[PDB]
């Protein structure tokens, strides 16, 4: 995808993950763990949730096609009136059409650019006290308790102190 | 051995797809369909009320009064009109309606009518309450319109000028109709009529128009070599309708008065029957409850309703890519 | 203490907000309104020239010349129409205006008129200039239409058919007008025009039109219940006006030679006034001067205007999220 | 953002850089500056510029509803003339709503990836040579006066002679 | 000296160039052109068979049967009508046909005709078979149309009441027509129809029309002050047509049988020549063979066609940005 | 452009690439090599195609102007039937314009995009055993003959073999 992350350079989704779209698996002393992000999803869910919205906003303005009668002398009106319906439910059609194709091509890219922001937030985060592994995962150079874990989850984690 | 986080995202069992601009058939994990493919089958009430079904009877078979359809005279409301083609009767006396399409039209944006008696031809110094083998009532008889009145010659070889006026009371505009009765022959012409060419003057404060029979042989219709042309006109709040004729004239007996508007629809149907049944939105097809922005049951439609797209199917991706699933 | 380089961008007290299709009101540091809701509320002058106010008349009554619109007598051009819905004067004396819509259009869809006389009638055999009760001037006495001529028979019982020619030599098309006179009585027919029945022929070199009186008594209007049918025509460059009558007609006397094309706009409006301005663009609800794309006006304008939206804005983004300042 | 670069790894704007949208802020032994970055902040300009233009250009296409009268025998015509009316004003309120809710969102994100390549070519100049702090600062490993910032900043800097 | 990897991607020397939302001139590595500009410009076959071209006759001195259109007399099919403006027959006796538009168009609609006889007017009590100065035969003598017959008296000074009846059994719906002769003076009503009024009546199983004449003196046109009014209707499958004159009728001769659908269109062009070629898109502006999406030749176009604008060019970008190369 | 890609921190494109939109140069004792990368290429050609086939079945949908004619008395009628044909035309024209301006302006963005993906796709699996030149090209930190150079391209090379 655009921003290489989903389907990219981390292969694979959790099946696990239920409640949410994005989110942590750790590995410490003490066990492991994986839960959703709850920030990053919900921050995903707002924005889809807008998109929607003015979809349905920009589709519901009022619209009403009369049917109309026409006696045998008046088929040039008849014709007319017939193209002004075909022509413009033609243009309604190329509307609803295109914006699916368009706002489905942009929606799973959204998508993909929330996963690459969250590992980028978290590399950042951990710095020169973490080695890469290249797909999606970071091997911390310290120990890490589940307090230094949820430190990086919810962002606190200050890489000075190690 | 070293101490691990990882970031990663949902993975499910959906077997939804969507297409996009660049790929087709994406697998997702969330999906919402916009267009709606459900509907009831039938023709139901909305908020302006209940269809008037015409199964026997064309709208200018109401208005005018043929006597098959005598059970349309009550005073009666819709919300729209379902003419089935298959209804029968029309104009039963062979002829034409004058600017037919814009009388169905003016008749069924109301939303009413109450029938207003505008004249009392017993009184009148003419044989009234003519009667045709074209025009049978539904108990066998031969009958004639209720709406307008056979006006012929008194017994005695008697035909003269007469004139009546109505003058519109009612609490809106009435649509009053006429006929001019065209004989096949001038020898018919002077056995009903008495007169070789009438005057027959129908004027309102707006209105002035005035008829004189074309004698000559029609073609056969109905057992009639005759011809009737019919005429309709709309009496305004407080406007005066005066009638003046010595033959020839099918003579206004019965207006009617509309009241407020409908759907404005006369649906031209056959095989959808009428509901017992409420919703907000009725198309031509059926009637539709969903709140997804389109629909591809009909682009004919009333109330609130989905935009029409000709489509099974427009599926918008919610979630992400749904990909084979990876151990954490 | 090692040496520093940061990348930043602009932040600032900006309170514009936008919409995107994902988000509500996101601050941004610069921003542009789409939309014009600035107006003038007057009707302007544009590069066509100058409005024609009627406050006193309907467009048929200057066409046809009741005599209370003598204000309109003289040579006029306009860019657009300016109809007061409360205009009182229309045809004074009872009676329609076949295809008035029609007329309506070419008249007011040309730049200017000149009056051209098309006949006098001082010198034909009939009593010219009649008058009536229903058509007085400005000054109180009854007179009639300047524009058509009612002709009744000469004082000793005499009117035989008159007939008239007028060659259009003029530099362009003219509309021409006349009038059918249907009395309430026989007697009125016969104490007017002497003939029972006439025939009134109105033929060009394209058109072949003829009018017979339908006698009868038609509802009060304006103290009448007579009644006039009101026609016209268009007579193009080098084309011969017939008139024949012996009665019943209400003749041709001047025509309109129309000259260039205006914005072909009849705004019916009464409480927008005109003004001495000058707009590139004016709508129905007022002149607006903008480069902007849009504007919430009206969707009636001429000239070059921003295109009709129904919204009170439409904000573009030009410069980034406006965020709280940190310190470099 | 879709970059993640403002409000994102660059929390906040700076007040002070008035004359540009993009630019940089330096701290050495000869003391401190700040200022717009002109390149990126002029190639910016441009495609806003050339967006604003195509949007004016494509809604100012001659256009035109003249009010047309109509007899009581003529409500069906009458009616037709107002469904073209009111259906064509229904299309163009769709088109105008919808780009600007679409452009609206693209502009903001170009804007984010403006910043985003900004940081990137200084990191990819500086190499080596430079410490992420993860905030958009670079700090310099070796001594670089106001001649090798200037260096940086219009990007003739050669990080093999430090 | 240690090993090395490199990513790029492809420089070319493509002078092709698109524009973006937020670029001009952008030179990438391969484009399309999506608006086709070249055509053959003819008037070709379709897949619904040749075009008729009229060079001499407009569609109505065809169908009325105009004596220099003899050529065109023959049973006929086509896929659309070119008619040159040029054209100079039309009804050669002056006078207008009444609904000529809807006349042309449910004709031209069709996709082919046969001349049906529907009376032979040698066996009526009437001189039939009249003709005019002002509608001369190719060969120069004094003709008339071929589709309506000018009947006149019978020599000594005879005109009654004649009628006809034709009954259409024939495989499709019948284009007949009729003509009202107005004469300039009530002298020549006399001469030619022997009754100073007259009664005309065209009537079916649905229409129901009758015609007096208009005497009075209209501008000479073609060497007449004489007028004809023209009319037409159509005669469905199984319905009679009955004609009923005393004089002033030129009755309907010869019917048009209609069948099938054409492209339905009139072109009005002078210069493009029918062509013999065979074309999937033929628009008003010339014969088009592309798979592009959009052409520029005309918004007027049959058969499977580019959609129209008016634009040169809309090339889209299919590779990449193309950049000054450099050495790997 | 978006990514910071084509015509970014990879300068200019390679004459020398005919037969594919992205791929390798490599140099090592054994020499050198330049070649279009099938994967990626074919990728790009799917998803162009996929979006050149939906521009023309959206712009093909069933539409026909059938002139009419009218007489001196349907005036009102023919300026109406005029209306209808310009303002639907104008209503094409925009949506054919903006298509055009608006995917030509995705589809520059969306190669560039391919380009860093693959980029990145090559620098994760070289991980440490790479140094990062910052022109699209790695200095390779261990002996890399033309089956190791294979290996990077088509994905199999694992970098804890050195
Ligand atoms: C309006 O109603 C008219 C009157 O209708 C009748 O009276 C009312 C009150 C009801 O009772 C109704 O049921 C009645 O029909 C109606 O006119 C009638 O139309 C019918 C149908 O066309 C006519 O019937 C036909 O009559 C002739 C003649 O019948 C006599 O002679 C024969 C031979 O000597 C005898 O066998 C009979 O007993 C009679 O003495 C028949 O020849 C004909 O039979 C043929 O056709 C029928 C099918 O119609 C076949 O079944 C047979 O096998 C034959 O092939 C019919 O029976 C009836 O004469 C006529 N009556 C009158 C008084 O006019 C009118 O049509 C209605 N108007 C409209 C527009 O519908
Ligand atoms: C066209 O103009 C017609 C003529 O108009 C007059 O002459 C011109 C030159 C001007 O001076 C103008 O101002 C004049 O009015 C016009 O016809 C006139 O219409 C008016 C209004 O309808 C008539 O006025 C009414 O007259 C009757 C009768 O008046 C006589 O008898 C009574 C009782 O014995 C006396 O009191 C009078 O002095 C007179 O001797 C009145 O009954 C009536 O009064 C009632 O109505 C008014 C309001 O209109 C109230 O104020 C009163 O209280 C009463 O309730 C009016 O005064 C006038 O008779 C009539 N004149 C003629 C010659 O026809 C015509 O209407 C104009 N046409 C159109 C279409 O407008
Ligand atoms: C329908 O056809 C009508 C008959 O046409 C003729 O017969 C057919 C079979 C053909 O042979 C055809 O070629 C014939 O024309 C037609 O009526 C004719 O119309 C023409 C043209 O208007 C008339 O020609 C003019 O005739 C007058 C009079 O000529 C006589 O007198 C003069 C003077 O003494 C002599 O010089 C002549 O020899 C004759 O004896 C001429 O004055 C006039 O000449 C002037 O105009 C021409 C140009 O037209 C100039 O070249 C000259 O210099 C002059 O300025 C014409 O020659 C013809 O008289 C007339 N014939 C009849 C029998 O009516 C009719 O117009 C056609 N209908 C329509 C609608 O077109
Ligand atoms: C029927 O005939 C009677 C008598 O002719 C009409 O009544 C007359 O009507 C006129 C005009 O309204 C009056 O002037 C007479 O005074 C009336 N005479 C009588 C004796 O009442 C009556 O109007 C006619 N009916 C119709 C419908 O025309
Ligand atoms: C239309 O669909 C709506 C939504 O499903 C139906 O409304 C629900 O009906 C059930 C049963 O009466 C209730 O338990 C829900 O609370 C209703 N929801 C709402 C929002 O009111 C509705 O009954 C359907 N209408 C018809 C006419 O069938
Ligand atoms: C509306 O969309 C639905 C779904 O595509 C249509 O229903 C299908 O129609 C096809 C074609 O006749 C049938 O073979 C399928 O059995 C139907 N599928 C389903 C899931 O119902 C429907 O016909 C469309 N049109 C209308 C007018 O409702
Ligand atoms: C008024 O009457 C006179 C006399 O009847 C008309 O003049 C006559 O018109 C005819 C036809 O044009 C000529 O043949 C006569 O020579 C004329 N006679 C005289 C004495 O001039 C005059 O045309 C009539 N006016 C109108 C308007 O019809
Ligand atoms: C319409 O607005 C324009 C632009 O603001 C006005 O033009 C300016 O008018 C002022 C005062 O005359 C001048 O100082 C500017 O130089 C003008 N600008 C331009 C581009 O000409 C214009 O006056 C306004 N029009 C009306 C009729 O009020
Ligand atoms: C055009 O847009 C402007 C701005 O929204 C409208 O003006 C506002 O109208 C509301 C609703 O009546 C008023 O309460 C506000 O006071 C107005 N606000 C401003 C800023 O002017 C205007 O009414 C819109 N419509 C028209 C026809 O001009
Ligand atoms: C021509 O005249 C003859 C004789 O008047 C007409 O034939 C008569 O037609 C009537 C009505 O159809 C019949 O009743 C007679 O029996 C017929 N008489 C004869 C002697 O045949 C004939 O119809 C007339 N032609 C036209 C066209 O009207
Ligand atoms: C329209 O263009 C098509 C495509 O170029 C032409 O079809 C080709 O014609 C040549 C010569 O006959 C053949 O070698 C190709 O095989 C044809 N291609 C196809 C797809 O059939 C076609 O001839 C042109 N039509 C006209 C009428 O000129
Ligand atoms: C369709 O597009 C083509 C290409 O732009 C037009 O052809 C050009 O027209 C211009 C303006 O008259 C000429 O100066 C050029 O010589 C033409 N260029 C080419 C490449 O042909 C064409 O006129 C357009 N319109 C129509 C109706 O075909
Ligand atoms: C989802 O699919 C997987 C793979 O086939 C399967 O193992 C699992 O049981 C499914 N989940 C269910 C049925 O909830
Ligand atoms: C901008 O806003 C800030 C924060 O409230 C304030 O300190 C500053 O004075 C403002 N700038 C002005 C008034 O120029
Ligand atoms: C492409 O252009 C380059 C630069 O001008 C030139 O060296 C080369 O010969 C061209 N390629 C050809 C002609 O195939």
């Amino acid at each position: 995808g655009l921003f290489g992350a989903i389907a990219g350079f981390i292969e694979g989704g959790w099946s696990g993950m239920i409640d949410g779209w994005y989110g942590f698996h750790h590995s410490n002393s003490e066990g492991t763990g994986m839960a959703a992000d709850q920030k990053s999803t919900q921050e995903a869910i707002d924005k889809i949730t807008n998109k929607v919205n003015n979809i349905v906003d920009k589709m519901n303005r009022e619209f009403e096609v009369v049917n109309h009668e026409f006696s045998e002398v008046e088929k040039r009106i008849n014709m007319i009136n017939d193209k002004i319906d075909d022509q413009i439910e033609d243009l309604w059609a190329y509307n609803a059409e295109l914006l699916v194709l368009l706002e489905n091509q942009k929606t799973l890219d959204e998508h993909d650019s929330n996963v690459k922001n969250l590992f980028d937030e978290v590399k950042r985060r951990l710095s020169t006290n973490a080695i890469d592994a290249g797909n999606g995962c970071f091997d911390i150079l310290h120990k890490c308790n589940n307090e230094c874990m949820e430190t990086i989850k919810n962002g606190t984690y200050n890489h000075k102190e190690y | 051995d070293p101490d691990r986080i990882c970031i990663g995202y949902q993975s499910n069992n959906s077997t939804d797809t969507v297409n996009t601009l660049i790929e087709q058939n994406v697998p997702v994990t969330q999906t919402m369909e916009l267009v709606e493919t459900e509907k009831h089958p039938a023709y139901c009430n909305t908020d302006l009320g209940t269809p008037l079904e015409l199964r026997d009877c064309k709208i200018e078979a109401v208005i005018y009064g043929n006597p098959k359809c005598d059970i349309h005279l009550k005073d009666q409301g819709w919300s729209y009109i379902v003419e089935r083609p298959s209804a029968p009767e029309g104009m039963c006396y062979p002829g034409s309606v004058e600017n037919l399409e814009e009388l169905r039209f003016v008749f069924s944006n109301a939303a009413s009518y109450k029938r207003i008696r505008l004249f009392d031809y017993s009184r009148w110094n003419v044989t009234s309450s003519g009667t045709s083998k074209a025009c049978n009532a539904s108990t066998g008889g031969q009958a004639f319109y209720r709406s307008i009145n056979w006006l012929t010659k008194k017994k005695p070889d008697t035909y003269d000028f007469n004139e009546g006026s109505y003058v519109n009371n009612e609490d809106g505009d009435i649509i009053f109709l006429w006929g001019i009765h065209h004989p096949p022959n001038t020898k018919e012409q002077t056995t009903l009529y008495k007169n070789a060419n009438t005057l027959s003057s129908v004027t309102t404060n707006t209105i002035n128009r005035s008829f004189q029979p074309n004698i000559g042989p029609r073609p056969l219709v109905r057992g009639q070599q005759g011809r009737m042309d019919y005429y309709w006109g709309i009496l305004k709040r407080g406007e005066t309708l005066k009638i003046r004729t010595n033959g020839n004239l099918i003579a206004p007996e019965f207006g009617y008065l509309l009241k407020g508007e409908s759907h404005g629809r006369i649906i031209q149907n056959e095989d959808i029957p009428i509901g017992n049944c409420h919703t907000k939105c009725q198309t031509y097809a059926g009637a539709i409850n969903s709140s997804k922005p389109f629909q591809n049951a009909s682009r004919h439609y009333m109330g609130e309703c989905p935009k029409y797209v000709k489509k099974a199917s427009l599926r918008l991706a919610v979630g992400l890519r749904n990909t084979p699933s990876i151990e954490p």
